């Protein structure tokens, strides 16, 4: 079962997605696993939060604040859904090789920032020494007339 | 250091309000329509203990720790729970009970001898790890925990005839226990008790009857064994046999509870006067754990039924669960004034009495002990290992932590929070907002140190009130356990600090049948509440255990609370297969010191093994993490922070003369002792031989340039308590306490008030 | 009575379903009880929250929101309305009989879970063990890198 | 004297009432009993609130929200409202000599009623027997496999 | 991650923007470092909190509520993000040899600041010394009617 | 620097100003003693909340919300931008020599209203004795029927 104050915005949502197509109904009943039916796929989502965040992944222009107030209100549709939704991304034949060409590097920049400090101050010592000229001479000037 | 709106309770720290704890998402909760008064006087609560190791290899079976074991197995390994736990040990123990095979065949085996029986002096010796080895073939199951409990308890009936080697020892961890019951720990502490009556029929076999035939006769066969032995399994067997279910005990004597605490129950549901009578609900009535764990109850199930027959059984179903509690158990009943002696508070007072500022903070002692190991393999791609103490570091770092303990007490930080406080305040009543309530709990950070733990997410937790799914089971298990122990321990200082408790009965919304709540009746002598109430009649009436709080008086704390260090050095041949690695850290540092002597800049590096008196670096050694001196050290940083942002966000809208001298007096007053603190620190262990390293690292590169020495009155002072203050930092940089960041700042804020300056104008005479 | 905040929601709902169609009108006088008139129905509606479920649920495109309001605000009412709403599902013929043949397979499937650890970890490990061969060299070359 | 954010829903909703006809404000001035000018009945709702709630029952259409609002923030109001708006039903003559005619089938519920547990519980038994054979099929046959 | 209720705002913002023109997808792909499609940029801005704050200061037109509702309610991120986008100004050739011209200016105005009190009173004073003598008769007509 | 909140709610307001009429930019430069360009002045808004006020005053109508909300959030910039933003009054030519003629008139009035009580009460004391006779008749009246 699934609790109405997030059934209240999420059931009208996938009722209008249904109403501009039908070809994400086949879509999401072959998905679940549940009939081509719309009553038979709006009963699952009323049914199971799960289901429902289920058809919340399969479409996602409009279901975006429904599926986030099913998140914000139930965390273990959340904790298996993570689960349940994986697509794993295609990898590149040249990634682990091309990687292997920065070692030389990564470990001069963590040489220099061990030193420096954190992250920032390398980032802001290189910024003030890549600073033009004419900002350190108007710090000298300010602290000529008295200031600092 | 948590920083929390008195008012605006609700968005501001909503993971310890009761509306949050009985299902309020919003902040619609009554004021005390209907009411029914009560008088709270004894609770449930754990002692005080800390986590442990202990060792499973030997003789013994210690019935009460291999319940703390199965807690620690069922809850923090991610199982299901210790009642599934205990039921499937009860099905394992009758299938190795109620089979007459398997102990004859595991006799055979540690006998040597199927059929003829053994001499006196042909008796030989098998450690118990064999014996384990195979019966993890004949009786299979898939928890080793088992395996190591029918073991043992073979070795003990066998030790007395000497046929076991008493060489091997095996050690684990136990683990921490929460304080204050849920629904959840007393269904099993139920549990636990009935597994206690099981094993301690296990653990009191003694076969002195064999022992005594064996020397009688000097002959024994092995089914006289295979016999003992299978008859005190059966006996066992036989006290496990015909128990009632924990859940169903817990939740009917829970429910009655509730149906005779609150004021509107139906006439029909309504408990009659043979189980009101009923010799023990006089005292279960009166206990305030048990109201905290109803509420959970409640909030977790939603309703409640019963099961029981209401008139014969329920009224003998109670004091199982009184005898269940009143053994020796985690949870023991004490007075409601005993529990919650750490906390303290103080406030700072307008000239009408009102508060503005109130602080809530917990009372510890700073544990000054630290251990140093160096983890040894014993096999590759086995993580069987054990790890070798080392003294002489160990002690070297303990005996530069013992004099850092006697300068952070916890006291002395609120005691500052106060002088801020009254040395910035205006003259002007406080009426737009309620005291903001700051509470100095280093518990929390303490685990988040623990647990490698970002402390953004605990702060969230008890802010928005809800923890988060991205981390792990072990760091989430642990912060919804201690989340529910803040909530509880705030309502057990609340109620023991106003005793004039009225419960009532929530129905507004009512998305359950019934789901109570305390009111508090304090007397006030005040005029504009604070938080948001009405505050007429000359006493307020607040639903919300924190501001019953932020009306009290200042409170002196009776106790210190208490963390103990691991024990690594009395067991330190066993092997070790708890994750020691989580607990202890990689320890190697290096910091330099420079001084420019007349337009040249001289640099000194230094590295750890020249401070801890070492000539070789090694590499392998490992030192377990001081947590608690961590966390202290922390909340002392990021209150110092705190109150000079707080000086410097006033001393510019002042806009008077005498109160500004004031706040600049207090900023000096302020930097000099701490600079005066963390020379102190640089005189310690560790701190003088980095002194007496980097100076001997400056002066011989002085060599090649000829230069007068100086004036040998003022100079060496200066110079020495320049030295000081940097080796006083690189002490607490180098042991985990300080931050490089929290210590580049700390130097910044001495450094931009000339605090040296002013220390070395008090070594002057004029 | 019925509350004044689901009355606000559930009155001109079901006044505009009476001014879309009649038939729906005769269909609640039947189905509750009461007399065939608007004044007579929403009468019983304004005083009877079960009465006010009943026609929110007899009336379901456009009464949606404000029966599941009517649910959030009245818990109670949701025991005797789902007893009063109740029909029977058009069992499948071939269903147990398609059942019966899992037993096989369902068996193996918590067998490895209890070796394993939960269904969310035999979800992820069966995930791992079909996951490419690419993600495990890179794992590797970051390890000997030395990032962990 | 009426509380403003009631007030400032029910003073747009009478001067609306007004603008839509003007019979309503004799009917009105007939009704409370004050002056039939619009600025002598505006002036007694903000002056009594039962004054207020006695016009949001005389006009019906637009002064329904209002006087929910009403009813919600003003409780005292509730019992002398209700006591000042009473008109008796319309009673049949043959109701109560057709209501006689029944006691011999509550009488016979309320037995059944009191063996079973509650009507819910009724309800529930009446449904469990009067459901198909296949369900109970269908339990034996999962608990066969061992689920329970 | 980006929280929720930032990631409303970001994401129709962005969408919007992207649907405006697609020059502005190839400059905050150049820009951060992701891929030039939508879909991978609109992953890593809800990955990473700091790349939605990159792109938020890319674009500029729409995007300005959006960075200050990040920056509102991520606090941790502002000091980085401050570091990352940094443009230095252009400094003209004549500024610090125009500023030694004001020492003789500054130095009179703040001998007379410590002279008087504030600059707010140097301020004051300088504007009534220069008001009206009007304002001087009538502060005197009016402490001479018995008001002060 | 500028705070967020009020942040949100000033700068589209200047950029409107400015997108409505050009003659404000020289205007604001010249108030402030920025360059011409709107992004001068824009940067100098966001830096300083002292010349986002200055900005917010010299445009009136559509900046008056944003200038409340940046003094609510700012309570340090009141007393400055006080003394920066400065107009005198003009003054009428009889203004003085008409008020010397109410010193008659002033002094008999506090001294009536010494007497009397409150200011407020010597205005229920005049309008009670401006009052029409029927009053005093239909109170001797009431008090003649023993209300009180």
């Amino acid at each position: 079962m699934l609790l109405p104050v997030v059934a209240r915005a999420a059931v009208p949502a996938i009722e209008s997605a249904i109403a501009a197509t039908p070809g994400l109904v086949s879509r999401i009943a072959a998905a679940i696993g549940s009939k081509v039916s719309p009553s038979a796929i709006l009963a699952a989502v009323k049914s199971n939060p799960v289901v429902a965040g289920l058809t919340l992944a399969q479409i996602g222009s409009t279901g975006y604040d429904a599926y986030q107030q099913l998140l914000e209100n139930h965390p273990e549709v959340a904790e298996m859904l993570k689960d349940l939704s994986f697509k794993a991304d295609e990898i590149q034949p040249d990634f682990i090789g091309n990687l292997g060409q920065y070692r030389e590097e990564l470990e001069l920049v963590e040489d220099a920032a061990r030193f420096v400090g954190g992250m920032s101050n390398l980032i802001r010592l290189r910024q003030a020494l890549e600073l033009d000229i004419k900002y350190y001479g108007l710090k000298m000037q300010l602290n000529d007339m008295g200031y600092r | 250091m948590f920083n929390l709106k008195v008012k605006d309770l609700n968005g501001s720290a909503r993971g310890l309000t009761q509306a949050f704890a009985i299902g309020e998402l919003k902040n619609q909760l009554s004021v005390g329509a209907l009411q029914l008064p009560l008088q709270f006087t004894r609770t449930f609560s754990a002692s005080m203990t800390s986590e442990l190791l202990w060792e499973v290899g030997k003789g013994n079976i210690d019935p009460v720790m291999y319940a703390r074991l199965f807690f620690q197995y069922a809850q923090a390994g991610g199982a299901l729970s210790v009642d599934e736990l205990v039921n499937q040990f009860t099905e394992y123990h009758q299938s190795t009970a109620c089979n007459p095979e398997i102990w004859r065949k595991l006799t055979a085996y540690i006998t040597g001898s199927s059929n003829r029986a053994i001499k006196a002096d042909a008796v030989g010796k098998v450690p118990p790890t064999a014996i384990l080895e195979q019966l993890r073939t004949l009786a299979p199951s898939e928890h080793e925990l088992f395996h190591h409990i029918t073991t043992d308890f073979v070795c003990h009936v066998l030790s007395p005839l000497g046929f076991i080697l008493p060489d091997a020892a095996y050690v684990y961890r136990v683990g921490r226990t929460a304080t204050y019951p849920n629904f959840y720990a007393l269904v099993d502490c139920v549990r636990a008790s009935d597994l206690r009556r099981m094993l301690t029929a296990l653990s009191s076999v003694d076969s002195k009857m064999l022992q005594a035939t064996f020397k009688a006769k000097g002959a024994l066969a092995p089914a006289l064994i295979s016999q003992h032995l299978a008859n005190a399994a059966t006996t066992a067997f036989e006290r496990s046999r015909g128990n009632f279910d924990a859940n169903a005990v817990v939740s009917s004597v829970l429910t009655i509870l509730g149906r005779l605490w609150s004021p509107s129950t139906p006439k029909e549901l309504d408990p009659s006067a043979r189980l009101r009578n009923t010799n023990g609900i006089d005292q279960l009535r009166s206990n305030l754990a048990l109201f905290i764990a109803y509420q959970d109850m409640v909030k977790q199930r939603g309703r409640a039924e019963v099961i029981f027959s209401d008139e014969e059984l329920s009224s003998t179903i109670i004091p199982w669960f009184i005898e269940a509690m009143s053994e020796v158990s985690p949870f023991k009943l004490r007075p409601i004034n005993e529990t919650t002696s750490y906390i303290g508070q103080t406030s700072a007072i307008d000239h009408m009495g009102q508060p503005s500022h109130v602080v809530v903070y917990e009372d510890w002692q700073f544990a000054k002990e630290i251990t140093a190991f160096t983890p040894v393999k014993l096999a590759n791609n086995s993580n069987q290992r054990f790890l070798d103490v080392e003294p002489g570091i160990s002690d070297r770092m303990s005996a530069t932590l013992a004099p850092i303990g006697n300068t952070f007490a916890v006291s002395a930080f609120v005691k500052n929070r106060t002088a801020v406080y009254e040395a910035v305040s205006q003259r002007g009543t406080v009426n737009s907002n309620g005291a903001e309530m700051t509470l100095g709990f280093p518990s929390v950070v303490e685990r988040d140190y623990a647990l490698d733990r970002d402390p953004m997410v605990a702060i969230a937790a008890l802010r928005t009130g809800i923890v988060d799914e991205s981390l792990e089971a072990r760091a989430s298990n642990d912060l919804k356990r201690s989340m529910f122990n803040y909530y509880a321990a705030v309502m057990h200082y609340a109620v023991a600090h106003n005793p004039e408790v009225v419960v009532s009965e929530h129905q507004g919304v009512a998305a359950e049948q019934g789901s109570l709540y305390l009111v508090w009746n304090v007397r006030t002598e005040l005029r504009i509440p604070v938080g948001y109430n009405a505050i007429e009649g000359g006493s307020i009436r607040t639903p919300e255990p924190l501001e019953a709080i932020a009306y009290n008086k200042p409170i002196q704390p009776s106790e210190v609370l208490q963390a103990k260090v691991l024990d690594l050095a009395n067991h330190t041949t066993s092997i070790h297969i708890w994750p020691w690695h989580e607990a202890s850290t990689e320890f190697a540092y290096e910091d330099a010191y420079s001084v420019t002597i007349r337009n040249k800049r001289y640099t000194a590096e230094v590295k750890e093994f020249e401070l801890l008196g070492l000539g070789q670096r090694r590499e392998r050694v490992r030192i377990l993490k001081p947590t608690v001196a961590h966390a202290i050290i922390q909340m002392w940083y990021s209150w110092f922070v705190e109150d000079d942002r707080t000086l410097a966000a006033a001393r510019r809208t002042s806009r008077d003369d005498a109160e500004k001298l004031a706040i600049d007096g207090r900023r000096m007053q302020n930097a000099v002792t701490l600079l005066r603190k963390i020379e102190m620190i640089g005189t310690t262990g560790i701190g003088a031989s980095a002194v007496h390293l980097a100076q001997s690292r400056i002066v011989d590169q002085m060599a090649g340039r000829g230069l007068i020495d100086d004036s040998s009155d003022l100079h060496v002072g200066i110079n020495r308590h320049r030295i000081r203050i940097w080796a006083g930092l690189a002490v607490l940089q180098m042991m985990g306490l300080l931050s490089r960041s929290e210590a580049e700042a700390l130097t910044k804020v001495l450094g931009d008030s000339n605090a040296l300056g002013m220390v070395v104008a008090t070594t002057d005479i004029d």
